[PDB]
C-alpha cells in the first residue's frame, strides 16, 4: 500500500522536476548582465524612536506612509509618529509573549499574537476615547506567527500548529484553514490584489494558496533550512524568501521554479526578515549579525550596509510611497532610514 | 530539496552485525551535525548516536556505547553506522536526522514525531 | 495504517500541481527587468531626493 | 612648566569630557542603569572644572583680566573647589550605588528610585556649595588653587580652624566611603570566583579592576588633603609642593573620566559603532 | 489648525510617557522564570507548592516573582524556546527513573544549556522523585549508564539521616550526569544550582529564592566589569 503511493509520489516529483528543467531557457543573470549596476547606496538615520522597555517583536507601517504600530516584550503595542516621533497610542496586552502584530489598511484597527495562540483586534476609533479589544480569535493550537489584514472583517492568520487560517472577525470563526505544511508556518505576504498569498514555514518549503479556493497552488522547495521571511515582488508576479542557512531566494509565480540567490561566504548567519523596494530593484535583509543589507535585485550585488542597532534585527518595512525603512530591534529601537 | 535515503538493514542472527548507509541531498553535507535515531515497536523515538561537523565529537547512548559506530564521509556526501554484537531488544527502525540549523553545537528537535529532515528508516531485526 | 491518508493526500497533490503551464524563464527575466527600468525613476530610496521634499530631513 | 602643565591639562580634560557627554548622548541608551547618573553628574563637573581652567591659562599668557586680580583669585578658588568637591562626592556616590547593587540585589530596584537620584544630585551640589561659602564670609582660605596668581600667593592665610572643617565635612567622609564599600565588594567577589573554580575544576581579574578604581583616587587625592592639614596647623609652607598636590588632585578630574568611561567595553561599543 | 494639534499631540506624548515611567519602575521589580521538565516529572505538585502557556503568581519577603509554564504546543521547541532568553532562570525538573527517560532529560539539559540565545540563563535542577529512587536502588543503573560500577561517592557528600549508601551513590551519579555536562561549556557565564527534592516539599520556594538571589549578586558583579 504504502509502498506504490511513495513510488508514484516519486514518479510525480521526478516529472515535475522534469517540466520545470525543460523550462530553464537561460539564467536571469545571464539576461540582465548589461545593465549598468545600481552603484553604493548610502543611507542615514533620521528618527530614533524610544519607549520600549524590552525586545522589539515585529511592526507594521501604515498605509498613509505616517504611522507604524510595533509590540515588544515588556507587554506593550505603541503607535508612532514617525514625522514627529511622538506616541499616540500605547495599548498594554493581556499576555507578554507576542510574535506579530499587524496595521490595517484602512487605520481603524490593530491587531497581535503570540505565545497564547489567539489573535487580538484593537479598535483604535474610540468613540469615548480609549483603545480596548474588540475580538478575540481563539481557534489555533499553536503560537501565532504572522496576521494580515485584508479588510475591516477579515483577517489571515498563520501558526505553529502547521496551519493557516482566514478569519471573520465580526463572527469570530474560521471561514477557511489552509492544511498543507508539515512544519511550523513562520511568515505570510498578501498579494497586490489580495487573491492570493505565500507562506514560508520550517520545513523548508512555500507555498501559493487561493484565498477563495482554500487550495495550495503551488510550492517552492530551493531553501535549505527554516525559512523566516517571505515578500511578494511589487509586480505580483514573483517573491523573495529568507531562511536560517544565511541566504535570500528569488522565486517565479509564472515559471514555477527559483531565478537569483543572495548569498556571500563571510555571510553565516540567518535572516530574520526580507522586504523590496517601491520598484523592486532593491531587497532589504536583516541579519541576526546585528545590521542589514542591500542588495541589488536584478544583480545580486551588494549595494550598501545599514548598521546602526546593537542587537539582532528582528523586523523591517518599507512606507508604500517607498520613501523610508524601519528598523526594529532587540535593543528596543526603531530607527527610520532614508 | 533536503531528502536524506537510508539502506541496509534486514534480518542478521543474535550476535552478528550490520552497516547501514544515508545517502544525503540538497544541502552541503559538511556545514551539519548528523545524527541517528530509532523507535522500537510501540514505542517512541529514541536517540542512539551523533557525529560533529568535521567528524571529531562523537556520542553515544548507554545502552550501545561500545559496539555500535558512526562515521561520516564529506566528501562523499554519506553517514554511516556499524551495528556489530546485537542483542534482540536492538530491533527497531533506524533514521538518519539533520540538525535544523548549519554551524551550531545544539539540535532540538531530532527525536520528535514529525521532523522534517530526516529519512524514512530501515528495518532491523535479531 | 492510518499514515495511507497522508500518501493519498501527497498523491493527489503532487498530481494536480503537475498539471500546471510553464513560462520560459527568459520571459520572465525580461518581464522582471522591464518592470524595473520602467518604474526606475519613481523610487525615493533608489535615486535619492533632495531634502526639499524628504518629509525626514 | 606652570603653563605647559596647566594648558595640556585643562585641553584634555575639555576633550575627554565633551566626548563622554556626546557618547552618552548621540547613542544607543548609554542611560540605562541607575549608576549611570552620577557618571554623567561627575563628568558635567570635571568638563566644568576644564572650563574653569581658561581664566589662569590666559592670565599665564599674560593677558590679564578687565577685573583686578584679587577678584579674579577670589572667584577662582571658590569656583574650582566647589566643582572638585563636586566630583569627589559623585565619585562616593558611584560606590555607594555599586554596594547597594551588589549586596541587596533582589530589592535593589525598590531601594534606589530616580526620585531618589534626582533628590541625592541636587543635595550634592547643594552641600558642595554650602560647605565653603563661609570663605567669602571672614574665616579663612578656601584652598591653594588660587596660589598661581602673585596676589593671593601671599594675601590669603588659611585658617586651622576653616581647614579642619573642610576636611571633616567633605574629605574624610568620602575617603571612608570608598574604603568600606570597596572592601566588602571585594570580599563578595573573592567568594565567588572560589565558588566557580571549585566547580569547574572537579569535573575536569577583579583584583586589578578594584586595585584601579581605589588607588588612583587615593595616590591623586591624599597628598593634597596631608598638605593641607600641615600647612594649615603648622604654619610651615612650601611652594614647591602645594603647585604639585593641587595640580595631581585637578588631574584626577581627566582620571575619573578615563578609568569610569573609556574602560567600559559597552561604551567602546557605542563608539565604535558611531 | 496646526499649532494647537501640535499641542495635542504633545500632550498626549507626555501623558503615555508619565504611565511608561510608571510601568518600567513595576517591571524591573519583577523576576520571570520558566518552568520546564517532561510529564512524568511532576512539575504538577511544584506549581501546585505554588491556552497556549500559563502562569503563576507568588512573592517571598515581599519579592514579586513569575513562572511561565508552557501549555498547548507542539513538541518542537527550537522556535518559541527564544522567547525565554532573557529570564532569570530555568527551572528544569528531573524524575529519577517505558525507554530511557533520563536520556531524554540529559540531552534536553544539553540542547537547552548550547542554544546561541540561551547562553547566559542560569538552570536550577530539580531532581524530584527521591523516593522512588529510594525503592527502586535497593529492591539497574549499570545497564542503562555503564560508568556506574565504577563510581564512588563524593567526598563532600551530605547523606541523610537513616540512609544507606546505596542510595546515595545513586543519587550523586545523577546530580554529576547533569552538573558534568553543565561543566563542559559556558564560559563561565551561567551556572547550575542542582537540589534533591521530593513529591511533597515546604522549602521550594526558599530554594529558588536563595538560587535566584545569587545569580542576580553574580550578574551585577559581571556588568561592572569586576567578573
Amino acid at each position: 500500500e504504502l509502498d506504490q503511493l511513495r513510488q508514484e509520489a516519486e514518479q510525480l516529483k521526478n516529472q515535475i522536476r522534469d517540466a520545470r528543467k525543460a523550462c530553464a531557457d537561460a539564467t536571469l543573470s545571464q539576461i540582465t548582465n548589461n545593465i549598468d549596476p545600481v552603484g553604493r547606496i548610502q543611507m542615514r538615520t533620521r528618527r530614533t524612536l524610544r519607549g520600549h522597555l524590552a525586545k522589539i517583536y515585529a511592526m507594521h507601517w501604515g498605509t498613509d506612509s505616517r504611522l507604524l504600530v510595533s509590540a515588544s516584550q515588556d507587554g506593550k503595542l505603541i503607535i508612532w509618529d514617525s514625522y514627529t516621533t511622538n506616541k499616540v497610542h500605547a495599548i498594554p496586552l493581556r499576555s507578554s509573549w507576542v510574535m506579530t502584530c499587524a496595521y490595517a489598511p484602512s487605520g481603524n484597527y490593530v491587531a497581535c499574537g503570540g505565545l497564547d495562540n489567539i489573535c487580538s483586534i484593537y479598535n483604535l476609533k474610540t468613540r469615548e476615547g480609549n483603545v480596548r479589544v474588540s475580538r478575540e480569535l481563539a481557534g489555533h493550537t499553536g503560537y501565532l506567527s504572522c496576521c494580515r489584514f485584508l479588510d475591516d472583517n477579515q483577517i489571515v492568520t498563520s501558526s505553529g500548529d502547521t496551519t493557516c487560517a482566514l478569519w471573520d472577525i465580526e463572527t469570530g470563526q474560521q471561514t477557511t484553514t489552509f492544511t498543507g505544511h508539515t512544519g511550523d508556518v513562520m511568515s505570510l505576504s498578501l498579494a497586490p490584489d489580495t487573491r492570493l498569498f505565500v507562506s514560508g514555514a520550517c520545513d523548508a518549503s512555500a507555498k501559493l494558496w487561493d484565498v477563495r479556493e482554500g487550495m495550495c497552488r503551488q510550492t517552492f522547495t530551493g531553501h535549505e533550512s527554516d525559512i523566516n521571511a517571505i515578500c511578494f515582488f511589487p509586480n505580483g508576479n514573483a517573491f523573495a524568501t529568507g531562511s536560517d542557512d544565511a541566504t535570500c531566494r528569488l522565486f517565479d509565480l509564472r515559471a514555477d521554479q527559483e531565478l537569483m540567490t543572495y548569498s556571500h561566504d563571510n555571510i553565516i548567519c540567518g535572516i530574520t526578515s526580507v522586504s523590496f523596494s517601491k520598484s523592486g530593484r532593491l531587497l532589504l535583509a536583516g541579519y541576526d549579525d546585528f545590521n542589514c543589507n542591500v542588495w541589488d535585485a536584478l544583480k545580486a550585488d551588494r549595494a550598501g550596509v545599514l548598521a546602526g542597532h546593537d542587537n539582532r534585527v528582528s523586523c523591517l518595512g518599507v512606507t508604500d510611497d517607498g520613501m523610508a525603512v524601519a528598523t526594529g530591534s532587540w535593543d528596543s529601537f526603531l530607527k527610520i532610514w532614508n | 530539496q533536503v531528502q536524506l535515503q537510508e539502506s541496509g538493514g534486514g534480518l542478521v542472527q543474535p550476535g552478528g552485525s550490520l552497516r547501514l548507509s544515508c545517502a544525503a541531498s540538497g544541502f552541503t553535507f559538511s556545514n551539519y551535525k548528523m545524527n541517528w535515531v530509532r523507535q522500537a515497536p510501540g514505542k517512541g523515538l529514541e536517540w542512539v548516536s551523533d557525529i560533529s561537523q568535521s567528524g571529531a565529537s562523537i556520542s553515544y547512548t548507554g545502552s550501545v556505547k561500545g559496539r555500535f559506530t558512526i562515521s561520516r564521509d564529506n566528501a562523499k556526501n554519506t553517514l554511516y553506522l556499524q551495528m556489530n554484537s546485537l542483542k534482540p531488544e536492538d530491533t527497531a527502525v533506524y533514521y538518519c536526522a539533520r540538525c535544523p540549523a548549519p554551524f551550531t553545537r545544539d539540535c532540538f528537535d531530532v527525536t520528535s514525531t514529525t521532523y522534517a529532515y530526516r529519512g524514512q528508516g530501515t528495518q532491523v531485526t535479531v | 495504517t492510518a499514515s495511507i491518508a497522508q500518501a493519498r493526500k501527497l498523491v493527489e497533490q503532487l498530481k494536480m500541481e503537475a498539471n500546471i503551464d510553464r513560462i520560459k524563464v527568459s520571459k520572465a527575466a525580461a518581464d522582471l527587468m522591464a518592470y524595473c527600468e520602467a518604474h526606475a525613476k519613481e523610487d525615493p530610496l533608489l535615486t535619492p531626493v533632495p531634502a526639499s521634499e524628504n518629509p525626514f530631513r | 612648566l606652570e603653563v605647559l602643565i596647566i594648558v595640556f591639562l585643562t585641553v584634555l580634560i575639555i576633550s575627554g569630557n565633551i566626548i563622554v557627554i556626546f557618547v552618552f548622548h548621540c547613542a544607543p541608551l548609554l542611560n540605562h542603569h541607575t549608576t549611570s547618573y552620577f557618571i554623567q553628574t561627575m563628568a558635567y563637573a570635571d568638563l566644568f572644572v576644564g572650563v574653569s581652567c581658561v581664566v589662569p591659562s590666559l592670565s599665564l599668557l599674560h593677558h590679564p583680566l578687565p577685573v583686578e586680580e584679587s577678584l579674579t583669585c577670589q572667584i577662582f578658588g571658590f569656583v574650582v573647589s566647589v566643582l572638585k568637591s563636586v566630583s569627589m562626592a559623585s565619585l562616593a556616590c558611584i560606590s555607594i550605588d555599586r554596594y547597594i547593587a551588589i549586596t541587596k540585589p533582589l530589592t535593589y530596584n525598590t531601594l534606589v528610585t530616580p526620585w531618589r537620584l534626582r533628590l541625592c544630585i541636587f543635595l550634592i551640589w547643594l552641600y558642595s556649595t554650602l560647605v565653603f561659602l563661609p570663605s567669602f564670609f571672614h574665616w579663612g582660605k578656601p584652598g591653594y588653587h588660587g596660589d598661581v596668581f602673585q596676589w593671593c600667593a601671599e594675601s590669603w592665610h588659611t585658617d586651622s580652624y576653616f581647614t579642619l572643617f573642610i576636611v571633616m565635612m567633605l574629605y574624610a567622609p568620602a575617603a571612608l566611603i570608598v574604603c568600606f564599600t570597596y572592601f566588602n565588594i571585594f570580599r563578595i567577589c573573592q567568594q565567588h570566583t572560589k565558588d566557580i573554580s571549585e566547580r569547574q575544576a572537579r569535573f575536569s581579574r577583579y583584583a586589578m579592576v578594584l586595585f584601579r578604581i581605589t588607588s588612583v583616587f587615593y595616590i591623586l587625592w591624599l597628598p593634597y588633603i596631608i598638605y593641607f592639614l600641615l600647612e594649615s596647623s603648622t604654619g610651615h609652607s612650601n611652594r614647591f609642593a602645594s603647585f604639585l598636590t593641587t595640580w595631581l588632585a585637578i588631574s584626577n578630574s581627566f582620571c575619573n573620566c578615563v578609568i569610569y568611561s573609556l574602560s567600559n567595553s559597552v561604551f567602546q561599543r557605542g563608539l565604535k559603532r558611531l | 489648525d496646526q499649532r494647537n494639534e501640535e499641542k495635542a499631540q504633545r500632550e498626549a506624548n507626555k501623558k503615555i510617557e508619565k504611565q511608561l515611567q510608571k510601568d518600567k519602575q513595576v517591571y524591573r521589580a519583577t523576576h520571570r522564570l520558566l518552568l520546564l521538565g517532561a510529564g512524568e516529572s511532576g512539575k504538577s505538585t511544584i506549581v501546585k507548592q505554588m491556552t497556549g502557556i500559563f502562569e503563576t503568581k507568588f512573592q517571598v519577603d515581599k519579592v514579586n516573582f513569575h513562572m511561565f509554564d508552557v501549555g498547548a504546543q507542539r513538541d518542537e521547541r527550537r522556535k518559541w524556546i527564544q522567547c525565554f532568553n532573557d529570564v532569570t532562570a530555568i527551572i528544569f525538573v528531573v524524575a529519577s527513573s517505558q525507554t530511557n527517560r533520563l536520556q531524554e532529560a540529559l540531552n534536553l539539559f544539553k540542547s537547552i544549556w548550547n542554544n546561541r540565545w540561551l547562553r547566559t540563563i542560569s538552570v536550577i535542577l530539580f531532581l524530584n522523585k527521591q523516593d522512588l529512587l529510594a525503592e527502586k536502588v535497593l529492591a539497574k543503573i549499570e545497564d542503562y549508564f555503564p560508568e556506574f560500577a565504577r563510581y564512588t561517592t563524593p567526598e563532600d557528600a551530605t547523606p541523610e539521616p537513616g540512609e544507606d549508601p546505596r542510595v546515595t551513590r545513586a543519587k550523586y551519579f545523577i546530580r554529576d550526569e547533569f552538573l558534568r555536562i553543565s561543566t563542559a561549556s559556558g564560559d563561565g557565564r551561567h551556572y547550575c544550582y542542582p537540589h534533591f527534592t521530593c513529591s511533597v516539599d515546604t522549602e521550594n520556594i526558599r530554594r529558588v529564592f536563595n538560587d535566584c538571589r545569587d545569580i542576580i549578586q553574580r550578574m551585577h558583579l559581571r556588568q561592572y566589569e569586576l567578573l
